[PDB]
């Protein structure tokens, strides 16, 4: 079903990094995320600059580098009351949304971090991992590594829901016990890589493909989203998506609904319990879409493309990012 | 704190420690670093009947400055004379009476001299040297300033008469002046000198004489005739009724003319007439006293502003690096520094604004919860931070340098 | 300047920028950063007949702080009422009367409210909250301090009655107190509220009532009964005749009792009684005012040292140079900045020394002829220069930036 | 007659520019001159550095560059009450002896200045010239060019005594009226160049040779000093000086006596009115002597060599450069 234009329009847009930004030459955004307070959208650069933007029109708010620029891309955001957590390949940094530093951790075992999540301790503790055979547990309140654990699998994503869902760089998903971090179940989602992962207390959803890029073969995304039932611990039927599924987010208010996006900026909104009813709409990205997120209320949708643009789409009728 | 008073208070300090090395003056038992305070090199003393010299000198015991009044060539015939009067006058402390401390005899000057020691009130000019300085002027002294003088002398006389004493010396030249604050600076001098002079009068008859000298001192200033004479008083009195109030003319008339034999005279009855004016004087003093209170804050705060200026200047040009939290803080300070001192408009002209420099530093001094915009050169970095936060970041940075 | 006097001035500046971020309070048309001044969460208005709220607030235009008096739930019946009275009272400036500026109505608070705006007098406690605190006791208020209060109010009443106005609100809780300086802080409030009330009185008989309320306020403090009543006055009056002077007893009696039908009453005639005390009050003020003048000298040095710190921070870090003299000048300053704040020991640890920072700036303040060693990094350039020269280069550099 | 060592000895020495000086690579001193106050000796470098040294032991005082180093050598010092005046090829600079800048003049007609002198106006005015066809008159008090004059003769030296004595780069001397700057007399001193010039109110003395250096012919100094009578305006008999005369100074106390120096550091003190009586002495330069001066009292003699050394000679018994 097509989307009524009264429900779907471009509300704001920003270039970050722009041509006058010191990191412009290194490429487009590395990640984006809606804050869970203060109406903020966060964008990272390929050299570790973080920019935040307020509301649907994306008026610039704050910006600061969260690690040395030789460390490369800003890999992921997480949000707590006290501030924003920033992960880079070589270190982990925490600062207030003002930009005021809170603590800084640069541990020897942090060689190529890619992902982080919360654990069994609410927002008091995080787990961090990446393309390396070590994991680190960090007390977010104290700002120190408190535990080191071995891991055989290397990870591209981490997110805590009912369990810690951990996407490997081989296309499988490990479901981890949030207290002990031991593996409960392994799921074969895609052949060689996972391009995106989201999760609710009842579901995991992933995007990926059968082979990583070589000079012989481009990485091709699979024509479906793979779905796993977290409630009953078994794989489910995939959600068909012929335009090739690049990104996916669970809808925060419609608890059984998923939001699926392709690289040309075409978006389908599809209920997991019944795929028959999905809304189709189109956006007009200048370039190829690289990243996607949804706000806590579900009302704001953000997309960054490879031409350095970030767009916010949604209803023209007074949307709010948080309560 | 304005411009003129800032120099006024500065000159007061330069005057205190001012010295003359070629002075050729002695150092007494209890004093040193004497300094000639006399403007008029040739000396005849208005009321003493001897010659008088004025010296600034430092005490030996406590090192603070005092004003010395030297009576050249006096014979200490009675030791009873001095101590009889220094005891009484030392007890009188008034805002319009230069406090007298002791009185001794010294021979170091090369002759016998009697020495009175007083409070030192730097930048005091005499009342004479002020309203008629040597070197035209037809400006009349505004009636309000005349009334201030009546009150301040009345205040001084009220104190002196209650100790059962008399001013004895009450003259235009023997009253210092400082920013319109007049004080009797020659008190207790004539008590010793006329201690055993012929035809001694009653302290009760002296007190009555204090009123006549008083009336004359004002009347002089009214008609602008620094030297007045009892020979033409009544003619002078008619000349003030158009330039001044009918009220003032009565006060002078009362003060100068002798009272009816039954009545006598007291300061109290003088104060009874001028009730309204005393209140206005009181009001002004207070308001001035409050005005001073403000300045004593902003200039005490400047001292605090400066200690912060220091800590900032230390961290912002020292570069040496450990962890990334440090790198965040060290940047914020430089950006804070630019926000205040390096303010530039479009096209980069220096926006000098000393009010702006102050505002921010006070906000830093009190840890104001106000938040400001910090921007980098390339506009890449942007902070939104309160003064309270920045101050804490500064105190921490400066603190770690010392370890 | 002693310890506590340094604190009084410290707290006074702290009190000004004191903020509450958690305030459930608004921003009005012309104001912002409101601040609750009220001690008692429970509210009764001593004289208004409504509930009252007190706020400190910053103006938006000029950024200075003011004291706001909020009358909760008022309707503003007449526009004639406000401007007929704010104009007249705005004219009255007294050392014992909290100056009222304008009066406007705002509804932002969540109700219709009338707002009076006053001078902000930091560290103010009420006359009530001071001599009768909510903690308690025993102890008598010294008579002299009672006399100080009589005079200050008489001075305050004198201004108001001469302007053909009346105090209207004159009560222990509606008089602020600061270091024994009491002021009427509720002026012009009752003029608006009773502007078109039913039982309006003569302004001349309101003036007569002002003497009686006055009599209550002193006698209250005399008999130590914060709440007193005309129900037992004659009995109350007798209890002070041994505890205080016979003179004081008559004065209260005069103020309180209704006058003989022929006489009427005036502030002038009160002053006739208290003549001697007026002179003594003025005398205290002056002496205290002189005390501040001393302190205002020692601390004035702080004003310039900070003023120099500004110019230094401004010229540096500011860009190619036109002629060659500039490259010479711009170099000496940057090297001088290193000699003071960036002193390093052997092995380069930061030698922190707050004495040194002061010493150099004092030497710069007086343009001392002492010479210091300035050296470049490569040791190629070497200067031997006095502070006096550097000061001149700084004054020019800062001077040229604004042109 | 040889000099008794109790009247003549080496009192001090300094290297300037030394090996750790930024101008070392550019060569030896460009000029030296005794100050007329404060016991200072001044030394210039090939890139315009000025160094000052105190007393007979040559204790270091101040040092600073007086024009952009691309301007080349420091050409000359002059001394006045207020400070020191410095001439370079492209500019004229004045600073206090402290190093505090006083003024800076970089006028377009200053293309290759080589020499400057005072005029008829005490220390209030200087005349400046060089290897160029303009001269400039400078008010020393105001620090501005006040006059520009064209010139056909190009100058290597200028000095004021009774008149302004002006040595051309061809070996001739122009005697200029100090008021009008017009030429009063031309004197043929040497064949092609003048290596040095000094003058008192009564005499001119010069050193030089017949040809400037080519790959065919080294510049050879003449075996004599040429002498001109300024009082009676006529040439005098030359003073014979077989070691080849490189430098000459009038003795400030013995008014008819000259001090003559050769490149091996040999010095003769000779009365002009009768050359028969001259005192002979020797110095010990490491290299070839390039510059020489005498203090106002005559008691101090300074010599700079091509090994970057400057030496001070005089009596060991308390000599003073000035009052
Ligand atoms: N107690 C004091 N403390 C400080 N300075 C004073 C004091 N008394 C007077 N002076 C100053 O010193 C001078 C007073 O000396 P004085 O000798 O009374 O003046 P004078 O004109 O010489 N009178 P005379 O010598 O009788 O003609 C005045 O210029 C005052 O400003
Ligand atoms: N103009 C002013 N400037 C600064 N502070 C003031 C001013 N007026 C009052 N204050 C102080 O702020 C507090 C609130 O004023 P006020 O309303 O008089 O106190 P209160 O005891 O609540 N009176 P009431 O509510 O009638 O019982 C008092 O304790 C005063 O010390
Ligand atoms: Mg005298
Ligand atoms: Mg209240």
């Amino acid at each position: 079903h097509m989307m009524d234009s009264r429900d779907w329009t471009q509300l704001g847009c920003v270039a970050y990094p722009s041509p006058i930004h010191p990191d412009y030459h290194a490429g487009p955004a590395s990640t984006i995320a809606f804050d869970n307070q203060d109406e903020l959208l966060w964008i990272g650069t390929q050299k570790g600059f973080a920019g935040s933007f307020i509301g649907r029109e994306l008026k610039r708010f704050t910006a600061f580098r969260i690690h040395p620029e030789t460390d490369g891309p800003l890999r992921q955001f997480l949000f707590v009351d006290k501030g924003v957590i920033f992960l880079g390949s070589r270190s982990v940094y925490m600062a207030a949304r003002s930009g005021v530093p809170i603590w800084s951790i640069r541990h020897e075992s942090m060689q190529d971090l890619r992902a982080m999540s919360f654990t069994s301790k609410g927002t008091s503790e995080i787990l961090v991992a990446g393309w390396q055979n070590k994991m680190l547990v960090i007390d977010v309140n104290k700002g120190e590594v408190v535990k080191e654990l071995p891991t055989q699998d290397q990870y591209s994503f981490l997110k805590m829901s009912r369990y810690i869902c951990a996407a490997t760089n081989k296309g499988t998903v490990n479901i981890l016990d949030p207290i002990t971090f031991t593996i409960k179940k392994q799921w074969q989602a895609h052949g060689a890589f996972i391009n995106d992962l989201d999760t609710s207390n009842d579901f995991i959803v992933t995007c990926g493909g059968s082979h990583r890029q070589t000079h012989n073969t481009p990485a091709i995304l699979d024509p479906y989203v793979k779905v796993f039932d977290l409630k009953n611990m078994s794989a489910m039927n995939p959600v068909p998506f012929a335009p090739l599924a690049a990104h996916v987010r669970m809808h925060p208010r419609m608890l059984t609904t998923a939001i699926v996006v392709n690289q040309a900026g075409q978006i389908h909104v599809t209920d997991l319990l019944n795929p028959s009813n999905s809304q189709v709409c189109y956006t007009q990205p200048q370039g190829v879409v690289l990243h996607f997120d949804v706000s806590r209320t579900g009302e704001g949708k953000a997309l960054a493309d490879n031409k350095h643009n970030t767009y916010v789409w949604g209803s023209p009728n007074k949307i709010q990012f948080t309560e | 704190i304005p411009k003129d008073r800032r120099e006024n208070l500065q000159k007061k300090l330069f005057h205190m420690q001012q010295l003359l090395p070629n002075s050729g003056l002695p150092n007494l038992d209890r004093w040193h670093s004497l300094f000639p305070l006399d403007t008029k090199a040739t000396r005849n003393s208005t009321c003493f009947g001897y010659p008088s010299w004025m010296y600034k000198a430092q005490n030996n015991k406590n090192g603070r400055h005092f004003a010395l009044r030297r009576i050249e060539g006096y014979r200490l015939t009675n030791e009873k004379a001095i101590l009889n009067v220094t005891k009484e006058w030392k007890k009188i402390i008034n805002a319009n009476i230069v406090t007298v401390h002791e009185a001794f005899t010294t021979e170091f000057f090369g002759d016998s001299s009697l020495i009175f020691v007083y409070d030192f009130h730097p930048l005091s000019e005499t009342l004479y040297d002020h309203h008629f300085p040597p070197n035209r002027n037809t400006n009349k002294i505004p009636e309000n300033l005349l009334w201030s003088y009546v009150c301040q002398i009345a205040n001084a006389l009220l104190a002196i008469h209650n100790a059962k004493l008399a001013a004895r010396c009450l003259e235009l030249s023997k009253i210092i002046w400082e920013n319109n604050r007049i004080r009797l600076a020659a008190c207790s001098i004539l008590d010793v000198l006329h201690h055993d002079s012929p035809n001694r009068k009653t302290i009760e008859e002296l007190q009555q004489e204090d009123f006549v000298k008083f009336g004359r001192i004002i009347l002089a200033l009214a008609t602008n005739t620094p030297t007045l004479n009892f020979n033409n008083i009544d003619a002078a009195l008619a000349t003030i009724v158009p330039r001044y109030s009918t009220q003032l003319r009565g006060v002078l008339e009362w003060l100068i003319k002798p009272s009816a034999p039954g009545e006598t005279k007291t300061v109290e009855t003088l104060l009874g007439g001028i009730t309204t004016h005393l209140a206005n004087f009181a009001n002004f003093v207070m308001q001035e006293s409050d005005e001073k209170e403000f300045h004593l804050m902003r200039e005490l705060e400047n001292g605090r502003i400066a200690r912060l200026m220091f800590k900032l200047s230390v961290v912002n040009e020292r570069g040496d690096s450990h962890n990334w939290s440090e790198t965040g803080e060290r940047l914020l300070l430089k950006l804070f520094r630019d926000y205040v001192f390096h303010q530039v408009d479009a096209d980069g002209k220096a926006r000098l604004d000393t009010n702006h420099y102050l505002n921010c530093l006070s906000k830093l001094d009190a840890s104001s919860e106000e938040q400001i915009l910090l921007t980098s050169r390339d506009n890449a970095t942007v902070f939104v931070v309160s003064y309270r936060s920045i101050r804490q970041m500064l105190d921490r940075a400066y603190g770690e340098l010392g370890k």
